[PDB]
RNA sequence: CGCGGGGUGGAGCAGCCCGGUAGCUCGUCGGGCUCAUAACCCGAAGGUCGUCGGUUCAAAUCCGGCCCCCGCAACCA
RNA sequence: UGAGCCUUGAUGUGUAGGAUAGGUGGGAGGCUUUGAAGUGUGGACGCCAGUCUGCAUGGAGCCGACCUUGAAAUACCACC
């Protein structure tokens, strides 16, 4: 069923257990593999759901590393899926980027929130299978 | 195709073109190419909207289009002030000619309203 | 005060979860069938759903605010 | 035997459209004799439609950035 590219990239990532960032962004950078440069795509799910209206957030940020501008919005499974920048960024600069991205969503947080406010957070790049950050 | 009067005749047949032109009846339709001499068994090659000029100008001495509406209303508004039968029929909607209202006066009164 | 339920045609009740534009029951009004009445049958009208916002292509439906009612629990200036 | 929950596949049918357009992001490459649409064929969701699936055939082509369309390829990666 599965291909030798995506058993080997099974094989790569070990997503049953949890990862911290300088591990994670080394099994990103060297899960780099495509004709084609990648773009990371952020994979954080949020304990709070947007299914409360009060809860939704609305957000902007200005990253100095760059994709720089990004916008964000949470959809209805409260999930964040948006990008940090291009894979072959360095991995250092990549990690500042995520964290000012985490900083300015615990400024999003509203209080009505109920329970653990970042339930998980996850990178993956446009083939790669999900690490979790810690 | 177009005519001097504001609607604009469809292109087919001449004659039924002009019966659907407000004001202008199949027998006027027929009154005017009388004086125009456009048949429909001439050639019917070499037909353009440069023809129709001739129309233009023959139609122009009927009142049509605009010009009856405006005299309809002035006829109507005028039978209103006058205060005769005539216009109080108008103005309640009902038969205007003295048809019978208790049965079979629907096109004038309207659709059937319940107590 | 906490938690749960309810408000939708004159009335009552669905539909709600799982958003797909709203029905039924009974009543009303008109017709039919019958010697007549009921039953029955056909057609018609009636609220866009307690209210107000948000969400969304779209809300009775989903999430909040408020109002009223109810059930249980809570209440040592 | 119920619930939480791990994993695997399966499963979404308002509709112009080709069709069985659930929410989002990266996203023109995934795939490929080691077998492309498709076939036989056995079942499933079954709404009876799109797909998947034991094996074989086909011998390489598939999704199209064309249209349609709040919304796009639903090609490619995760969750609900």
């Amino acid at each position: 069923k599965l291909t030798k590219r995506m058993r080997v990239i099974r094989e790569k990532v070990d997503a049953t257990k949890q990862y911290d960032i300088n591990e994670a962004i080394a099994l990103l950078k060297e899960l780099a593999t495509a004709k084609f440069v990648e773009s990371v795509d952020v994979a954080v799910n949020l304990g709070i759901d947007a299914r409360k209206s009060d809860q939704n957030v609305r957000g902007a940020t200005v990253l100095p590393h760059g994709t720089g501008q990004v916008r964000y919005r949470n959809d209805k499974n409260g999930i964040i899926h948006t990008t940090i920048g291009k894979v072959d960024f360095d991995a250092d600069k990549l990690k500042e980027n995520l964290e000012a991205l985490l900083v300015a969503l615990k400024k999003a947080k509203p209080t009505q929130a109920k329970g653990v406010y970042i339930k998980k957070v996850s990178i993956s790049t446009t083939m790669g299978a999900g690490v979790a950050v810690d | 195709a177009r005519i001097a009067g504001i609607n604009i005749p469809d292109h087919k047949h001449a004659v039924i073109a002009l019966t659907s032109i407000y004001g202008v009846g199949k027998t006027r339709s027929k009154a005017i190419l009388a004086a125009a001499g456009i048949a429909e068994d001439v050639k019917i090659s070499e037909l353009s909207e440069g023809q129709i000029d001739t129309l233009r100008d023959e139609v122009a001495k009927f009142v049509v289009e605009g010009d009856l509406r405006r005299e309809i209303s002035m006829s109507i508004k005028r039978l209103m002030d006058l205060g005769c039968y005539r216009g109080l029929r108008h103005r309640r909607g009902l038969p205007v000619r003295g048809q019978r209202t208790k049965t079979n006066a629907r096109t004038r009164k309207g659709p059937r309203k319940p107590i």
